[PDB]
């Protein structure tokens, strides 16, 4: 039959029979598949700014200070692993440049680092991908958002429905003005983490 | 608590506390020669006090087989921490057992790590790194005290 | 489904490993060679695996010749040949197979081999995973009169993973060990202007 | 009986889809090509199925070389090789066939590759169904010294169709879209010269 | 054996094993045999004169008037699909040339198209395949006929009995004139559709 | 009632009246532009309302993938009605699902097409097509009504 | 097109002739038909 004496890549005598190879032991932790990896949260670089190339380790938390007034953006970013940007930094994001196509959902987690004494409120809104960024803070409000306050608790959850491969965009905007008593820092970070939920899956290989 | 891979191995050795300014990069202890055939676990327990007017992040992670791109007691210090000085980026050292030391919050963090090594049994060898990152930058007003001490604690768990 | 990110088919598709010209050569068995196999293995800490090799030979502009060729395995603990009429080429414990260039690629597995239960990509005292070492020559007392030039596709078969690790992102310097340019560090991410867009 | 007209049976018999002269070469997959087979697919909407190609070499004039080749085939979703010589030919994710020319021809298959459920061919909106690209090359660092030209012949299996559709009878002006001559409409049937015969 | 490294292209490796392609849905409509398409009926050309290819919209029925005398003949055509002429417009006729040899029964049906206050009647005749067209309505009359009325019946519908692969020839006559009365237009026009029974079969395979 | 396919799918939207002349060629809608993430399905409903002197026959039927060779509420107008302004001859259109608007006989016409697509879930994609061609042309003597209007209604049915 | 996607009925005389239309609600700013 046609198709004989050709190499194949994606298809043997042993060269020691005699040998027998040393029997396995318990190593502690084993990954079976890999989508095990892409299930816990890393550092997201959201302050991907062009002035931060030169000293790298500012780019890993943004800033919220007393001089920004109220019912003013923050930060804003968009929601795709695969593009380049924010997503590169997060071992999701490189795992997901050796594959072609993916889909599931998401979730983001944000943590406050912020002295003790210090309150406010900080809302956060993620539009659908279609549409457009929110131009202020009343219309983003009418869309899906958590309000989030640094006072009562300092972790938040944003889980995103579904994504898919035009691309849904998050953004941080400034419910009340920052606050804080005599005697404390009047400046505080916020560091963003990302992780994938349990229905993520990728189908073809590729190589970077 | 938390458990390393989900794995129970089957005194208080208390280091020197090094000190957290507010320029530092961040420290690194190798193990088992920080306490210096060979078969033990290890029960690592990292507190930082600081006042309520201070604030921080630190992040506290074990990594197997850290190699550099023998300190001792004292231990070290990074000179690149953005790329943990070994190449690999500190924003996915979250895969690795980990905790974070947010001031605003908790400020204990216990790790228990077992044995992991290919042979049944083993003083050359260093099994695993420990290292202690300011992510965050502590600041403070003017006045306040402006070194913030850390004390890590050692304790063997099923020797032999 | 989830079976194709499973740690099996992630390590496939047997992909070119090292071209040898012979205008007696040996080449030691190392998958940290090309850097697109060396990153994905530095993943995870201990694996265990075996590998299985294919050989396809031809003379320099492709045409084939029929030349009868050796190729010959060498043991991690063995002394390797160091010329065209040594007694290395003659000792039985090591094997070797025998092919003519006109013919099918030569086919031949290896099994898990080392002192250890697997194979360590990082080693943090001093002195340990040798795989072997492959030599190549053509067979007769004269000279050949006809240049040949060989690539080797290696596979990788029942594939176990431990510990993972992050990623690498700098660029590599040196085979054996990690060093990078200290002076010049290549942030992860693009960069924007201002962080609002 | 009826087996005979069956779906399965009417899109058989693997017939020629294209030829390539080299006197490296790209053929991306194409099954609206000839006008034969197009207007015989077109007849209904969605269809699925898998292809089966083979490709019998040979020199012009008909007779055969003992010359070593590659074919290599590429994803929907990878960079196309752009010279003789990039990092396309090496790396592995793609995989690729060795064959020698006096050789039996090389069959291999290709598994319904979409994101969707079935092909479409007919879309109303704006942007999707690529299945692929061949790549063929001589193996060798030279050039090599004979000229080749090879047909590539395709099969179908396992087909399913849905929602029929009236046939075609006007003829085609380009590969991608159906425009007409819309000034020279050519009816479907003979004409008489009364309406009695 | 004999037999050995040849290339019979009437008669494999895959070359990703690993990809598991998308799983099917149920898209409403599927064509398991090509008998299920040539058993609807289609629109025949009867009217396949040398003037209409310039207009060939009007190719698709036959007008009826009322200057037309009595017992006159009206229209008439072969009954093979494969040969050339009006059954090339139709969908039997165009996949009946993608094969060699053919069988079965056929059925023909008309449709009325004129004002809702014309009447009379129009005699539709077949003569079996072997023999000559009738010369006369009363000869017509003799063999196998239908009278049909549009005064009563919108449609009606002419099997043939049998065909195989010297063939049938059908024919239309004027039974009594087209009366309308004062108001009504003059012409009327008759759609005819042809399809395929339960029966039809075909053997070989072809190129067109 | 004609059901596309034999397939269930699992308000009264009427359109602006096309005039019917005597030497008109054809109009065609899509869907779901017409009525302008979705599933759903449809209920189209055409009548074409004329005196009893009058003759002629429409030919109402729709077509999934309709390509051409976004009309809108309004609709359009075909060119070469021979050809379907695509290529496929017109006595071939009964193929799809459709229906006779014979003015000696009934005058309304209603279609159930369910949803055809690809994909279980879809702005910028058209589904399906729905021609109106008059298949035999319109007469009547003079002085009676030279245009006579057609109706089309659209409900959703099963929509998500 | 604005008045369809209100209240409405729709009248063909050439089979019913007479409809009738039912005001909901009126009270003692007037709904106009």
């Amino acid at each position: 039959k046609p198709g004989t004496n050709q190499f194949l890549t994606t298809d043997s005598a042993p060269i020691l029979p005699g040998f027998h190879p040393t029997p396995p032991i318990h190593i502690p932790g084993e990954v079976h598949n890999l989508l095990e990896i892409c299930r816990v949260e890393t550092i997201l670089e959201v302050n991907n700014l062009k002035t931060n190339e030169t000293t790298p380790m500012q780019r890993l938390c943004f800033p919220v200070s007393v001089q920004s007034k109220t019912g003013e953006l923050c930060a804003a970013f968009r929601a795709d692993p695969g593009r380049d940007g924010p997503w590169q930094s997060t071992i999701l994001g490189q795992l997901c440049r050796y594959y072609t196509q993916w889909s599931g959902s998401l979730e983001v987690t944000f943590m406050f680092a912020g002295s003790f004494m210090a309150t406010g409120k900080m809302l956060i809104a993620y539009t659908p991908p279609g549409g457009n960024v929110p131009a202020d803070r009343i219309t983003a409000m009418l869309g899906t958002h958590v309000i989030w306050d640094f006072g009562l608790q300092s972790s938040v959850t944003l889980v995103v429905p579904w994504i898919s491969n035009t691309t849904g965009i998050i953004t941080i905007w400034y419910q009340t003005n920052y606050v804080v008593p005599i005697g404390a820092p009047t400046t505080a970070y916020i560091v963003a983490l990302a992780a994938a939920q349990d229905n993520f899956t990728m189908k073809l290989c590729k190589d970077t | 608590i938390v458990i390393a891979y989900g794995e129970w191995p089957e005194r208080f050795f208390t280091l020197d506390t090094k000190s957290w300014a507010k320029d530092s990069k961040g420290w690194y202890w190798k193990f088992p020669d920080v306490l210096t055939l060979y078969r033990s676990g290890f029960c690592v327990h990292v507190q930082c006090n600081a006042s309520k007017f201070h604030q921080g992040a630190l992040l506290v992670a074990v990594l197997p087989e850290y190699v550099l791109g023998q300190p001792g007691q004292v231990g070290a210090v990074l000179t690149h921490p953005y790329v943990l000085d070994a190449g690999i980026p500190l924003s996915q050292l979250t895969v690795c057992p980990h905790q974070w030391i947010n001031l605003r919050t908790n400020n204990c963090a216990t790790i228990i790590v077992p044995y992991m090594n290919t042979v049944p049994f083993d003083l050359n060898h260093c099994n695993f790194g420990l290292l202690v990152i300011p992510v965050v930058p502590l600041d403070f007003n003017a006045g306040a005290t402006s070194e913030i001490p850390i004390t890590v604690t050692i304790a063997p768990m099923c020797a032999e | 489904s989830t079976q194709e990110t499973a740690i099996g088919n992630f390590f496939s598709r047997a992909g070119l490993v090292s071209i040898i010209t012979m205008p007696y050569v040996n080449w030691d068995i190392d998958l940290m060679g090309y850097a697109q196999l060396r990153r994905k293995c530095e993943l995870f800490t201990y694996m265990r695996f075996d590998a299985e090799f294919t050989f396809v030979v031809a003379k320099p502009n492709g045409v084939l010749v029929p030349q009868l060729l050796q190729y010959m395995y060498v043991p991690p603990g063995a002394p390797k040949p160091t010329s065209r009429d040594s007694f290395a080429w003659q000792t039985a414990t090591n094997p070797s197979v025998f092919v003519k260039m006109t013919d099918p690629p030569a086919q031949v597995s290896v099994p898990f081999m080392s002192p250890a239960s697997a194979y360590q990509w990082f080693y943090d005292g001093y002195p340990n995973n040798m795989m072997g070492t492959f030599s190549i020559r053509t067979v007769g007392t004269e000279k050949s009169p006809h240049s040949i030039t060989l690539r080797v596709y290696m596979r990788i078969k029942h594939v176990r993973a431990w510990i993972p690790r992050p990623l690498r992102n700098q660029p590599y310097l040196f085979k054996t060990n990690p060093n990078y340019k200290g002076n010049d560090i290549k942030c992860t991410s693009t960069s924007r202007d201002k962080i609002t867009t």
